[PDB]
């Protein structure tokens, strides 16, 4: 479903995606432990902290 | 994915 940003997190490659705090995203899948995430936004695709996203709307 | 890690939360 979608989600929303904690936090801002500015993209160091590696395939990473820049997120700022209050964007909504979509959650496309996880690392193997979990810790990172797949994100998808009006930005692009990339890896996100996964302790920085929540479900939109609590 | 990364294989470092994330950043924690600020």
């Amino acid at each position: 479903n979608l989600f929303v940003a904690l936090y801002d997190f500015v993209a160091s490659g590696d395939n990473t995606l820049s997120i700022t705090k209050g964007e909504k995203l979509r959650v496309l899948g996880y690392n193997h432990n979990g810790e990172w995430c797949e994100a998808q936004t009006k930005n692009g695709q990339g890896w996100v902290p996964s302790n920085y996203i929540t479900p939109v709307n609590s | 994915a990364p294989s470092y890690s994330p950043p924690p939360p600020p």
